[PDB]
């Protein structure tokens, strides 16, 4: 297990995805050009994990960017490391998809698709120990949601094997209020309770909130929110990029974290919670826990925890780690299953993020993520009862049935988490 | 028959077109099989023009489809905020129900059309009226933990 | 003389088999390039120590010893280490993809692609022997590969080696420093597969020597090396009457007659006594009653149990050291009577004693102290019941939900066999609770 494969799809896939890739190469000592600044031996360690060595000393990030909208390619392109990617892996089409989630996964995106599959071989082939795929996008949108999710299903057909990840960004009002984005988050999420290992769910209301009402920004903009994830993409990532014990292992976290398999989304978080421009053990792990720090707008107090990883980062006392997080499982053992015995893992990696000394990443399977679901849901509903802008849907191809499976097969998962979080064992 | 065209028309947002076929005595209040008038589909689309015109030319600013919706429901959900004043200017009932037990209040809070809310409830929107599953606007504030929806409606 | 070959297989059995035949080296004065002087007899001899090591015409003494992991990240580390050199470069067996905490993919799907290689460079080592007499397997219970890679191998040696005596070294998941949140049914799926392969089993409790290292060596947080250091130390105490001369428990064959007396309750517990920290160098020198003494506490076994809670169905003390016969009939005779130590009524109540007068070896770096003499008893109790008690609980929380079974289900395992294995359990437990208790 070793070689990852980057995929983002859509202005939000690729809006986060290259921010992902200036945080972790800065972390790696890897400038702008692709030449390895660091002066520490643990930043080349698990470095072929993300990146290619294309001679000269030299690191090609191994990703794929794709996107309907021609636009895309200059942003990422114009950014501060638009360079260091692969011209041969911009796949760009000449018409968007409009929030339309048909357009990107019946006609547009399908067109699009076999070209897209042609660089992820081209990638792959070249890896001596594949063990994986890594996808970033929004779910509101139609590219990232509905043409991301379609070449999710191409790439399991020709990788069964391999261990399929995402990050996904949940629509929220409070930042774009369209109509149609509970429609496509909801027909998106159809397809990765299906088709996907393990799902990151990095909500839009909680960003907005955590920027709004803690981070006091009145008017948060898409940079305020990708600031908090990128750090949160770099910290649930830290061992799979660096030395230290939690292994290096997709298909290891999946087999801990997974205890059923449509249960494969998790809730993350992070703290301090930090700025742009702007605390020892016992806060780090208390905070962790705080709804405030999640990156999903779930209150976890709200149901139970069936599994949790906790990756700190930086010097600190391995032995207070160990105390600490014992002791917060006691006073809040109601929040954790007792059918899954030792269902929390800690770890400790010495590289810290930039700006940061110490830091820790919540990385949670809880039963509290049914409101999350429950939200989408309700919109959803509301929308579909009056039929509004179906037409928009059908008129691509899609069958009426599909929204009706689609909402019931989430309604059947707000009902599985429910079901576990009434299980008891005594 | 003038009114199909007229259904278009409005659902297309063609000015030009819906005025020729009112001169041509266009049934201004034609229904599609579903109920909707061409007011119903001018507040959905947002064709705030239209709406003007309709309501200067004997459009029922009231009328439900089969489903109950008044013009004003989907206006507050699709979000149209300038459609929804027009709306209440001309007498449209802020606390119609429609066959899900919702108002406007309802589909505004649920898709969070804070603008709207506070529009509704300075008309009078009703904060008691119940759904057919009990949940009032401020019940569906609490149950989604919507922390600036549930600071409009305390105010 | 009569061989033996030690199999180590997962990162566990791998690394504890590292920390062990550096020992073996030190005690026995084999350089890391192998040779060794004190050998009048190169190219080969019928003498005690080859059992454990063959010998080349250029006098090297190489280990009877083979390392299977699915993953190389680790055997890499023995291939670069201090004793390179020692081992044969084709005993050291390496996959691409190891078995993700998966007992089905080290038994099924990964582990049966390898299984055949690993057979044949076995088959190598066993055809330079004379008169082999079985083999010695470290794995972990809670690995994809201790368990599910072991379990098949288990399996293939009775078939060609049907005659051979199997022993086991198995480490016994402990939740201070565990890995996987299913290592209960890893541990309960190898432990039915393997029952009927194996002749004798000795269990380390990862819990036990957690605690031992952090009470009497003073370690604040012990590591894996801290860990197999003294797991090594009492390996070696187990296996030394195999590589030295004595009377006890000289071939394999002997470890079952008096330790087993029926076939599925081969699981003895071990207790080793002093574990002295090297800062304690000027330390009293503990009495033979002493040490003796301290093999009855709780406190120093190798898997946490309560011998008083049970009856004791046969017990070994092996000595090393400055250690008088008559020295360790007093303290039998005393400690016969004042504890409460009950034997089986069908057992001849006895001590089976065998005593090395050579003090143990400590490894430069290691946390123990020099001791003039020391002791190992093993021990056949029906209070090791309740380590079993402890892993099938664990296991019926979680088999209950079905939690995680489409991990095993999906890589060629069918659900069938969690219920079959649990049941093989019960009446594990059950089988000691007829012994009495
Ligand atoms: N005492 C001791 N225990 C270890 C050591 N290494 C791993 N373990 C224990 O073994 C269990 C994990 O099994 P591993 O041996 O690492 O797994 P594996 O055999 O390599 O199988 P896979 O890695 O899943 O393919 C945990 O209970 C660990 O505590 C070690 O060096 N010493
Ligand atoms: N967190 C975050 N969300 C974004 C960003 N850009 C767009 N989004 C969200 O993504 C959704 C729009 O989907 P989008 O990616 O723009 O459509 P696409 O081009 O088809 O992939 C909206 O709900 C936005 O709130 C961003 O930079 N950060
Ligand atoms: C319920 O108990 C457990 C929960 C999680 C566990 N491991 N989790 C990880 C997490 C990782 O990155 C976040 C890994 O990096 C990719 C990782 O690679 C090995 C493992 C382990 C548990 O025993
Ligand atoms: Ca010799
Ligand atoms: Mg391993």
């Amino acid at each position: 297990m070793r070689e990852i494969v980057h995929i983002q799809a859509g202005q939000c896939g690729n809006q986060i995805g290259a921010k992902f890739w200036e945080v972790i190469s800065d972390e790696h000592g890897i400038d702008p050009t692709g030449s390895y600044h660091g002066d520490s031996d643990l930043q080349l360690e698990r470095i072929n994990v993300y990146y290619n060595e294309a001679t000269g000393n030299k690191y090609v990030p191994r990703a794929i960017l794709v996107d309907l909208e021609p636009g895309t390619m200059d942003s990422v392109r114009s950014g501060p490391f638009g360079q260091i990617f692969r011209p041969d892996n911009f796949v760009f089409g000449q018409s968007g998809a409009g929030n339309n989630w048909a357009k990107g996964h019946y006609t547009e995106g399908a067109e699009l698709v076999d070209s897209v599959l042609d660089v992820v071989r081209k990638e792959s082939e070249s890896c001596d120990c594949l063990q994986g795929f890594q996808l970033t996008h929004s779910l509101g949108g139609g590219t990232g949601s509905g043409m991301g999710t379609l070449l999710i299903s191409k790439i399991r057909e020709e990788y069964p094997d391999r261990i399929m990840n995402t990050f996904s960004v949940m629509p929220s009002p409070k930042v774009s209020d369209t109509v149609v984005e509970p429609y496509n988050a909801t027909l998106s999420v159809h397809q990765l309770v299906e088709n996907t290992d393990e799902t990151y769910c990095i909500d839009n209301e909680a960003l907005y909130d955590i920027c709004f009402r803690t981070l006091k920004l009145t008017t948060p903009t898409y940079g305020d929110l990708n600031h908090l994830v990128s750090a949160t993409m770099s910290g649930v990532t830290t061992c799979l990029r660096f030395p230290g014990q939690l292994n290096a292992d997709l298909r290891k976290l999946a087999v801990n974290m997974v205890p059923f398999p449509r249960l494969h989304f998790f809730m993350p978080g992070f703290a301090p919670l930090t700025s742009r421009g702007s605390l020892t053990v016992p806060e780090l792990t208390q905070q962790m826990f705080d709804s405030k720090n999640m990156m999903a707008a779930c209150d976890p107090r709200h149901g139970r925890y069936l599994t949790v990883a906790a990756i700190f980062r930086g010097r600190m006392s391995m032995k207070e780690v160990d105390e600490q997080m014992l002791n917060v499982q006691n006073k809040n053992s109601s929040y954790f299953v007792e059918w899954i015995p030792n269902n929390v893992k800690t770890a400790v990696c010495d590289i810290p993020p930039r700006g940061l000394k110490m830091s820790a990443t919540f990385i949670g399977n809880s039963t509290a993520i049914q409101e999350l679901f429950k939200r989408i849901s309700e919109q959803f509903t509301a929308m579909f009862r009056r039929k509004a802008f179906l037409h928009w849907y059908t008129g691509e191809g899609m069958d009426e049935m599909e929204f009706t499976e689609a909402e019931s097969n989430m309604n059947d998962l707000v009902s599985e988490y429910q079901q576990y979080q009434d299980a008891t064992a005594d | 028959d003038l009114g199909k065209k007229l259904l278009e028309a409005a659902r297309a947002g063609q000015d030009d077109e819906v005025r020729i076929l009112m001169a041509n005595g266009a049934d201004v209040n034609a229904t599609d099989a579903s109920g909707l008038t061409p007011l119903h589909l001018a507040a959905t689309y947002g064709h705030l023009e239209i709406v003007e015109v309709l309501l200067k030319h004997g459009a029922d600013v009231n009328a439900i489809d089969i489903m109950g919706s008044t013009p004003l429901h989907l206006a507050a959900l699709i979000g149209h905020l300038e459609i929804v004043e027009v709306l209440l200017k001309h007498g449209a009932d802020v606390n119609a129900v429609d066959t899900w037990g919702d108002t406007p209040l309802h589909l505004a809070a649920i898709m969070g059309h804070l603008e709207i809310v506070e529009v509704l409830l300075k008309h009078g929107a009703d904060v008691n009226a119940q759904d057919k599953f009990g949940k009032t606007a401020f019940d569906i504030s609490i149950d989604n933990g919507n922390e600036d929806l549930a600071e409009i409606l305390q105010k | 003389m009569r061989e033996c070959i030690s199999i180590h297989v997962g990162q566990a059995g791998v690394q504890i088999g590292n920390a062990c035949w550096e020992l073996y080296c030190l005690e026995h004065g084999i350089q890391p390039d192998g040779q060794m002087p004190s050998d009048k007899t190169i190219g080969g001899g019928d003498d005690s120590f080859n059992t454990f090591f063959s010998e080349t015409g250029a006098g090297k003494h190489v280990p009877r010893a083979v390392f299977v992991d699915l993953e190389p990240t680790v055997i890499d580390e023995v291939r670069t280490g201090t004793y390179r050199q020692l081992f044969h470069p084709e005993q050291l067996i390496t996959g691409k993809e190891d078995a993700a905490n998966n007992y089905a993919r080290g038994h099924y799907t990964i582990g049966k692609e390898i299984i055949d290689l690993v057979l044949d460079r076995i088959r190598k080592l066993a055809d330079q022997c004379t008169g082999l007499q079985g083999f010695l397997v470290f794995h972990s219970f809670g690995g994809g590969t201790g368990s599910g890679f072991t379990s098949l191998l288990m399996e293939r040696l009775s078939v060609d080696y049907g005659k051979k005596s199997k022993l086991e070294f198995s480490i016994y998941p402990a939740p201070q420093v565990s890995t996987a949140v299913v290592e209960p049914y890893n541990s309960i799926l190898t432990t039915h597969t393997t029952l009927e392969h194996s002749d004798c089993a000795f269990m380390v409790d990862n819990e036990a020597i957690y605690d031992i290292c952090r009470r009497n060596l003073d370690i604040e947080r012990p590591t894996y090396t801290n860990l197999n250091r003294l797991i090594s130390q009492i390996v070696s105490s187990i296996t030394a009457s195999l590589r030295f001369d004595g009377a006890l428990n000289v071939d394999l064959t002997e470890f079952q007659t008096n330790l087993v007396p029926y076939p599925r309750i081969h699981f003895p517990l071990a207790t080793y006594a002093p574990v002295i920290s090297a800062e304690k160098a000027y330390h009293e020198q503990l009495s033979v009653a002493e040490i003796t003494n301290a093999c009855f506490e709780p406190a120093n076994q190798m898997v946490k149990c309560d011998p008083r809670h049970g009856k004791y169905m046969a017990c070994c003390l092996l000595y090393r050291g400055d250690v008088v016969p008559k020295d360790v009939n007093a303290a039998i005779a005393t400690i016969k009577t004042k504890r409460s130590i009950q034997f089986v009524d069908w057992c001849p109540t006895g001590f089976k004693v065998g005593i090395n007068y050579q003090p143990p070896t400590v490894v430069p770096g290691g946390d123990l102290a020099k001791v003039q003499r020391a002791v190992c008893m093993l021990s056949n109790t029906t209070a090791i019941a309740e380590a079993w008690a402890r892993l099938d609980h664990k296991f019926d929380l979680m088999y209950a939900k079905r939690a995680f079974v489409h991990w095993y289900v999906g890589e060629g395992m069918e659900e069938g066999e969690f219920s079959e294995a649990r049941e093989d359990m019960a009446a594990l437990e059950k089988d000691y609770e007829e012994v009495g208790v």
